């Protein structure tokens, strides 16, 4: 059954370009706020608390 | 008791306000009596200099005479030691000048009273010294207060406010020597009136200190904006309204702008001095104010800003995506559904550029590019290492002011300074542990926040700068410079190579290369550079956003807010001002804003931190400008003073468009954020500063007025005695002579300096003795001297030199020119015993004996400081990646290297830097000379570095005064010192040493015009021909002539660079596969630029390599250090040009040390022991010879590289029957398509590209040409002409004739696969002595000399007449003379004719031209030439000695006329075109003709020779080619079609017998036009004719045929 | 070979597609917030 | 082929799994910036 | 039967989840950008 492989595993091809459609629309929507985190910090006495760390 | 005073020079900035804090209500003691010192009228600190005008003193105070006649005699002896004649008059009547004009003596010795009171001051035991005249003025001296007095008047003052009045007067002695030697030695006039009118103007100012002091800070700018005045008359200067220079003071405004008409260089090195004008406070009152305001400034509203980061975030990502597809060829990843440009989601795919994208801003919002790496933390320890102190953590800035400034200004003592509050060096803070770890150090970074203990920036006022407000320098924490460092490191090492705009700042040759492309523009004015000066550049960024981009590169190195950090950062960093002696109010331990002092919590991050970053920036937001306007773009930036090459756009002419950009890029830059004024920029090709260099249209000013005139921060981790002073000035010559400052005039103020400095320090019994004050210079810092600008090569030569032979030179020369018998030399020098070789060996080095001597300081750096840190430092962590010390297993290492005899030094230094051993060793090397660690390594060992001292200058008294003799060194003086050198280093080491001696220029060379040099004496020479008679203009302009895995790929260079030798050693196998294992590497057995001042002097000569008899031949390759004698030329040319003469002939170099010429023993080095250590923590030319074709391949590609990374003799013994063939392949195998074709098609026709000039570098000597099998199949076949053309019809080839790629197309190695690109050149560089081809066939051309058969008689049918080359051949066969002198007014390729003849010795009438013989070497192939034609005797001959050609007048020579009509009835020549006149008479020359000969290779040209079978595969060829241009796309074919039209009517004359198109995808070609879109376009031609016609039509194309009949 | 889970993971497949989508869409709707935040800082 | 249809159906599940926590992500992300004109 | 053709998909779909994670791990630093925010303006 080549062909019933073949269907979804053309499904799987959708799916990853979809993939490298959120992997933008996030990276898009970082920008906007990130420019925000960025507009407002004054800086009358540093009140900054980052939370959580990343991964290397 | 305690060390007071214990600087002798300052490096704090001035501050005038603790004298007005002792002035009232003081509280200590010294103070006090400070306060009851002083009189009744006090003039005020600021105007010190209206007392320091009255202090004059009783003249010629200071006998010195012995000094000038001792100065006189060393410059004598050091010229006379270079073997230069004409450089001793100039020198020592410049020296006489300077010590003996009034003004100038006075000055020198006011500097030299200075200096002997604070030699008697600083290092003292006693805390106040009494009453002290200099020349009229009282100075007393109580601990720290200073107390000037001339009568009533007096001025009060610290310690430092005397240092910096000391420096003063100092650095004017210093500017006063560098003045007379400066104006005796460049083109302008004497410097020195100009000086001494302003020193009396500045002292007659009648203005406050804030007024007179502003014009100081203006001198600079306000110079700037006249030289911008004068030199543009089409935009009017900027600066020339903002200051009050020409309104205060008319008559300083009437000098500079008489200066300025003079000459604009002047001005501008006038005014580039700093502290020989008396030292600024620093603006206390308004300046510190000023800074402080403009850190802290609101100037946009956020709107735009936020707007305008976007904007400029996408040129960020553009030119990124521009990098990462220019270096991988991959795309970074675009936005698909919810908007985007539909053809950039094709072009992510495809991987092509995009030209239109890069102007949109809105698409490269949408297009975000992925991670492509990782960060990583550790930096190389290399840059780590000075340039910026640092706070412990928020505790040094209370420990720098003064407890009693801020006593009387606030009324609290601070609590005093805590503690030493840490290490200020950084690198001793940071290998004691507390921040050792580099990740743990970073992390805080990581989370986002910084931590409170590191947001601290402590404002350094840097003094030595024109501006008096300046930029207060920052100095951050540990943790904030180690941020810097890997953050810098991180984009310098990454990212600035992936933008375009920083890719060439930190490359050094693509720097050089814009630096290049920067000249020419800015100098021609058409497209010229314009520079955006930044004044507010640090503080213009917002703390908010910096218009920042650090989002983006956060996750392209794939960390966590690493970089945003960086932009919150400015809020973090709270400032003040390290003004010394000023008070900042501490509020809870911390401070609290003033905007005087200090200001807490500014918006900007800090002045010169974060400089990188901040540079993508400023330069992203002027490139989106820059785009918005369409102006093409190209940006010099690192920091302050930000230079834009402005070019041509498509849209304004250059002046609208000049000031369109002008008017868009202020309107620009004021939105984001930096309020750009009027004259912060300038629409002016005129000036701009790069890297702390000044440059003037391009061309770097002369920094020796500025550079000498800055002292030396100095003694670094060493008590101030003498050496640590000469060595130190030195360094300063060598750092002048580096950067475009002439080291002959370094060396004579080094000996005025010196001279001083020993004035200051020895008593006259040693002064009164002229004959021991010259002897005492010259020996050298190797042997028993101290060091001196004479006795150093490293300041004239490059880093790498052996000074032995110059030394003993240098003791040759006077003891033959001075009365100074060997015995007193003996008595100075002290060599003595010398026993054993027990110590670590010095190879590559300055190479001192075992012998160390004594007058070099012996400062540990390996005792005390390892005591220091194993005591103190609890906690291992250096100690334990070390398990066992350094030194100990090291030395191990060393005694085992004593048990080899090759003893090389490279290899040592390498296997060495392998280990661990030498990482540690090389951190302590760096603890040894530092700028950072000199601060808290001077304030550890008190009291015994101040007995250091004493003893030091007691025990030089008594060695300088000793009588006698010393230690014997009578026999080694006379004569050379190859046998000497040799025995000194077999005496102090017991065994000799090889490798490490490299005979020197001093000897071997000596100087001449070819009429000063004789021929059979001095054989082998380096001449330099200059183009242009040079005078000190061209020391200024340029002329045409032209300039850790590493250690395991350098180790592997090593390993097959041994593979050369064929000695198979099983010792050196075993101890590098120990150290490989050591490395911890996957496969065990895996498969000109000169000094820079003298630079710019040899755009103006050539150089070569004639050393032909007995040293060049060899296989194994003699000692000539080729480099080092370049320069060596260039700084004698320097010297006769800055003495008064001209360089109008060529001068070359002379052999007279014979002995010193060692040939390398080629032999491998053996490791006796294993190393104790051992971690802590198919023949080669096949795959190289294929690896060499493609990396042509790929260059010339590329082209459309440097292809000089190479040695250059090794491919010439390479065989090239392989090179061929997959230089073939490649082109074969790549395909490529047609318009890719087109640009290789038109560029091999043309010598343009490295990889050609390296090709043609190459083909010189070839023995490899004659052995490829495709060159003795091709050379029959197709028409060769010249190097270039031979090489270019053989590469371009494959492209355009599959024809005899077909014949050797089964041919290719399996073992080429599995070869990386990083080993290819290793086997290139693996077969040189493996076969070094010694046959080196000369292909004999006609000989004549007889009779017989002709057998076709061709020299050089395709550039010259043919009978002009052959007249040359046959003069010298009927003279009979192995001897011919040749002068270059002849062709060089015609002269190639006449080398061809074998048993001859030409001595050539060359004027010693280096080129003339270069080329009609470079025309050769076969060989004759670099073996007949011996050189050493002909690069020495200027005139007519024997038989002469070339000359057109001349006595008894060879002269050739060309001779329009003859008969000629010969059989050799159908005629005679040029007739020879012998000794100026006309001889018949008919007698010789020719006989059989060799084989031949060059000038005899195959294919029109008698063979024709391999014509009949080229006229296939030739079809070839023009069925495969026609196809070509994007190409104007006139030269190659024009190449092809004369293969083909070569070809026509055989075959018995002009439309150039293509119908259907087929070329079909006839006289006639087939269709409308056709485009409309000798006696050896006798013997290539040939019976049996019609076997060429046999196997010939149809369209061949068309091709060849007419219409 | 075993198709009968062949059938099921396509079907899956369908229901990773089915996430995918709706993720696009809350992705869309946020991605409007955000960009009409922009105007008014 | 059990082995690799099984080990297949677990990969498939645990993307499954983690593109629903991705979506109560946004879900908490959208409730996030819809502060955003409480705020400006 | 292809065993190949079922591995090569195999992988994908690994490296699909791969992705996903560097998204959920981005979109939570996104979340941590956007806290500060609140207490700013
Ligand atoms: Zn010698």
């Amino acid at each position: 059954h080549s062909d019933s492989i073949r269907i979804l595993g053309e499904n799987i091809k959708i799916l990853d370009r979809s993939m490298k459609t959120m992997m933008e629309t996030m990276k898009l929507m970082m920008e906007k706020v990130d420019l925000l985190y960025a507009s407002t910090a004054v800086g009358t006495s540093a009140p900054m608390l980052p939370s959580h760390p990343a991964p290397p | 008791a305690g060390i007071n005073r214990t600087d002798q020079s300052l490096k704090n900035p001035l501050l005038g306000t603790e004298v007005s804090f002792c002035l009232k209500s003081s509280s200590l003691p010294h103070h006090v009596r400070a306060l009851g010192q002083i009189k009744a009228r006090n003039l005020a600190s600021c105007d010190y200099y209206l007392l320091f005008r009255q202090v004059v003193l009783p003249p010629e105070v200071y006998p010195i005479g012995v000094l000038i006649r001792a100065a006189e005699a060393i410059l004598t002896v050091i010229v006379s030691a270079w073997k230069l004649e004409h450089m001793t008059k100039t020198l020592y009547s410049s020296v006489r000048y300077a010590l003996t004009n009034p003004r100038v003596r006075a000055q020198l010795e006011l500097h030299i009273a200075y200096q002997r009171i604070v030699g008697q001051v600083s290092y003292s035991r006693e805390a106040d010294i009494g009453p002290k005249r200099l020349g009229n003025m009282s100075l007393q001296f109580v601990q720290s207060l200073v107390i000037a007095t001339i009568d009533t008047t007096s001025c009060l003052m610290t310690y430092n406010h005397f240092l910096a009045a000391a420096d003063t007067a100092k650095s004017r002695c210093h500017l006063l020597i560098a003045s007379v030697v400066q104006g005796a030695l460049w083109e302008q006039g004497s410097f020195l009136d100009h000086i001494i009118n302003l020193i009396d103007t500045i002292d007659s100012i009648n203005l406050p200190h804030d007024d007179y002091f502003t014009i100081i800070k203006s001198i600079s700018p306000y110079s700037q904006g006249l030289v911008m005045g004068r030199h543009n008359v089409s935009v009017s200067s900027d600066f020339a309204s903002v200051f009050t220079i020409p309104e205060s003071c008319p008559q300083l405004d009437s000098l500079l702008k008489k200066l300025l008409q003079l000459d604009p260089v002047l001005l501008l090195m006038v005014s580039s001095v700093q502290k020989s004008w008396y030292f600024p406070e620093i603006r206390m009152v308004d300046g510190s104010r000023e800074q402080l305001h403009k850190m802290r400034v609101e100037l946009e509203t956020p709107q735009a800003l936020l707007s305008y980061g976007h904007t400029l975030l996408s040129i960020f990502r553009a030119e990124f995506i521009k990098g990462y597809v220019s270096k991988n060829a991959k795309w970074p990843p675009v936005h698909l559904l919810p908007g985007c440009d539909k053809s950039i989601k094709n072009a992510r795919e495809l991987g092509r550029w995009s030209p239109a994208f890069d102007r949109r801003w809105q698409l490269f919002a949408k297009v975000v590019i992925l991670r492509i790496a990782d960060l990583d933390m550790d930096p190389d320890f290399n840059d780590i290492v000075s340039d910026k102190a640092i706070i412990s953590s928020r505790r040094d800035w209370v420990f720098e002011y003064n407890a009693a400034a801020f006593w009387k200004k606030y009324g609290e003592r601070l609590e005093r300074p805590p503690a030493r509050s840490g290490p200020s060096r950084l690198v001793n803070a940071l290998i004691d542990g507390r921040l050792d770890n580099i990740p743990a150090l970073l992390e805080p970074f990581y989370r986002g926040a910084v931590e409170f203990e590191d947001r601290l920036t402590v404002l350094v006022p840097k003094e030595k700068e024109l501006k008096v407000k300046g930029r207060f320098f920052s100095k951050q924490t540990l943790a904030i410079r180690i941020y810097q460092v890997v953050a810098e490191a991180a984009l310098k090492n990454e990212v600035m190579p992936y933008l375009k705009t920083h890719s060439m700042t930190m490359s050094s040759t693509a720097l050089t290369h814009l630096l290049n492309r920067l000249s020419h523009t800015i100098t021609k004015g058409d497209s010229f550079v314009i520079n955006l000066d930044y004044s507010s550049w640090c503080n213009g960024f917002r703390p908010e956003l910096q218009a920042p981009i650090c989002r983006q590169l956060d996750q392209m190195f794939n960390c966590g807010y690493f970089f945003r950090t960086g932009c919150t950062l400015p809020c973090f960093t709270t400032f003040i001002i390290q003004d010394r002696f000023n008070p900042p109010y501490s509020f809870r331990g911390e401070p609290v804003e003033d905007g005087v002092t200090c200001a807490v919590g500014t918006k900007t991050m800090g002045e010169g931190m974060r400089q990188k970053l901040w540079t993508i920036l400023t330069s992203c937001w002027e490139i989106i400008a820059l785009r918005e306007i369409n102006v093409t773009f190209n940006i010099l930036g690192q920091g302050d003073n930000q230079t834009i090459i402005i070019h041509k756009s498509a849209s304004q002419n250059n002046q609208l468009l000049a000031e369109r950009a002008l008017g868009a890029l202020y309107k620009h830059a004021r939105l984001a954020g930096h309020n750009l004024k009027v004259e912060e920029c300038w629409v002016s090709d005129c000036l701009y500063e790069y890297g702390k260099k000044l440059f003037f249209r391009g061309v770097p000013v002369p920094g020796c007025l500025k550079q000498l005139s800055r002292v030396t921060d100095s003694t670094g981790e060493l008590f101030p005695n003498l050496y640590s002073k000469l060595a130190c000035l030195t360094s300063s010559c060598l750092s002048a002579a580096m950067a475009d400052t002439s080291p002959w005039v370094a060396l004579a103020t080094g000996v005025c300096l010196y001279l001083i400095e020993l004035y200051v320090e020895l008593p006259p019994a040693i002064m009164q003795d002229e004959s021991l004050l010259t002897t005492l210079c010259l020996v050298g810092p190797s042997i028993g001297g101290l060091p001196t600008p004479a006795t150093l090569p490293s300041v004239f030569f490059r880093g790498m030199s052996d000074p032995l032979p110059f030394q003993l030179a240098l003791l040759q020369t006077l003891i033959k020119t001075t009365g100074v018998t060997c015995s007193l030399v003996n008595r100075v020098v002290k060599l003595r015993i010398a026993p054993y070789p027990d110590w670590l060996s010095l190879v590559t080095d300055p190479t001192s004996l075992n012998i160390a001597q004594v007058y070099r300081p012996e400062r540990q750096i390996r005792r005390w400081i390892e005591e220091a840190i194993a005591t103190s430092s609890h906690s291992s962590r250096i100690a334990t990646f070390f398990q066992q010390p350094l030194t100990e297993m090291a030395q191990l290492l060393a005694r085992d290297l004593s048990t080899m005899m090759p003893l090389r030094p490279r290899d040592m230094s390498a296997l060495f830097a392998l280990s661990n051993v030498a990482y540690g060793l090389s951190i302590i090397d760096l603890f040894q000379k530092s700028s950072t660690v000199v601060s808290a390594s001077q304030a550890v060992h008190i009291e015994d570095v101040a007995l250091e001292s004493v003893r030091y200058k007691e025990s030089i008294i008594q060695g300088l005064l000793d009588t006698t003799e010393g230690y014997n060194m009578q026999p080694y003086l006379e004569g050379c010192t190859y046998l000497a050198a040799k025995q000194l280093r077999r005496l102090t080491w017991g065994r000799d040493l090889v490798g490490v001696t490299m005979p020197f220029v001093a000897e071997q060379f000596h100087p001449h015009s070819s009429v000063g040099a004789k021929a059979e004496l001095y054989l082998d020479a380096i001449i330099y021909c200059p183009q242009e008679t040079l005078r000190s203009h061209h020391l200024t302009t340029r002329g045409d002539q032209p300039l850790a895995a590493n250690l395991v790929k350098d180790t592997l260079v090593l390993h097959q660079w041994y593979k050369v030798r064929k000695v198979t050693d099983p010792h050196l196998n075993t101890l590098m596969a120990r150290f490989l294992l050591e490395k911890g590497y996957t496969s065990d057995a895996r498969p000109q630029g000169l000094t820079g001042y003298v630079n710019i002097l040899s755009t103006w000569l050539r150089f070569s390599s004639d050393y032909l008899h007995s040293f060049s031949k060899s296989s194994d390759d003699y000692t000539i250090h080729f480099q080092h004698v370049f320069t060596y030329g260039c700084l004698y040319a320097d010297s006769v040009i800055r003495s008064g003469g001209v360089i109008s002939t060529p001068y070359l170099l002379s052999a007279s040390c014979k002995t010193c010429f060692e040939k390398i023993d080629s032999e491998e080095f053996v490791l006796a022991c294993e190393p104790q250590y051992r971690g802590a923590e198919f023949d080669p030319c096949v795959s190289a010879s294929y690896c060499l074709g493609i990396l042509i391949g790929k260059s010339f590609l590329v082209d459309i590289a440097n292809l000089e990374r190479f040695s250059i003799s090794d491919m010439q013994k390479l065989p090239w029957s392989i090179v061929i063939r997959s230089l073939w392949r490649f082109l074969i195998g790549a395909r490529l398509l047609q318009f890719e074709k087109a640009g290789l098609i038109r560029m091999l026709y043309a010598a343009t590209g490295p990889t050609f000039s390296f090709l043609m570098k190459v083909f010189q000597d070839s023995a490899l040409l004659m052995d490829c099998a495709p060159l003795d199949r091709l050379s029959p076949r197709i028409n060769f002409h010249s190097r270039g053309d031979l090489v270019a019809k053989l590469v371009l080839l494959p492209f355009i004739n599959p024809g005899i790629v077909e014949i050797e197309v089964s041919g290719i190695n399996s073992k080429y696969h599995a070869v990386s690109e990083a080993n290819m050149d290793l086997y290139i560089a693996a077969a040189k002595s493996v076969g070094v081809k010694p046959t080196q066939f000369v292909e004999e051309t006609n000989d004549f000399t007889a009779r017989g058969h002709h057998h076709g008689c061709y020299s050089l049918s395709w550039s010259k007449s043919r009978n002009q080359s052959q007249v040359l051949k046959m003069v010298v066969r009927k003279l009979k003379l192995c001897v011919l002198y040749i002068y270059p007014t002849v062709d060089p390729a015609v002269a190639l004719d006449l080398c061809h003849l074998p048993a001859l010795t030409i001595i050539l009438v060359l004027g010693g031209d280096p080129a003339y013989y270069e080329r009609l070497l470079e025309m050769d192939l076969c060989g004759a030439v670099s073996s007949r034609v011996d050189i050493p005797h002909s690069l020495a001959a200027r005139t007519h000695k024997g038989f002469t050609i070339g000359p057109d007048t001349g006595p008894g020579v060879i002269r050739l006329d060309k001779l329009e009509s003859v008969c000629y009835a010969h059989p050799c020549l159908e005629e005679l075109e040029f007739n020879a006149y012998l000794d100026s008479e006309l001889v018949d020359i008919s007698d010789m003709c020719c006989l059989p000969l060799a084989t031949p290779c060059k000038a005899l040209f195959r294919p029109i020779y008698r063979s024709l079978q391999s014509f009949r595969l080229a006229l296939m060829d030739n079809y070839s080619f023009v069925m495969d241009l026609i196809l070509i796309r994007g190409l104007d074919i006139r030269p190659h079609l024009e190449e092809f039209d004369e293969l083909l009517v070569v070809g026509q004359h055989i075959l018995g017998q002009y439309y150039v198109g293509v119908v259907g995808k087929r070329p079909v070609l006839a006289r006639h036009p087939w269709s409308a879109d056709l485009k409309r376009i000798p006696s050896a031609a006798r013997l290539r004719d040939e019976d049996c016609q019609g076997s060429l039509l046999v196997g010939l194309p149809a369209g061949l045929t068309q091709l060849l009949i007419i219409d």
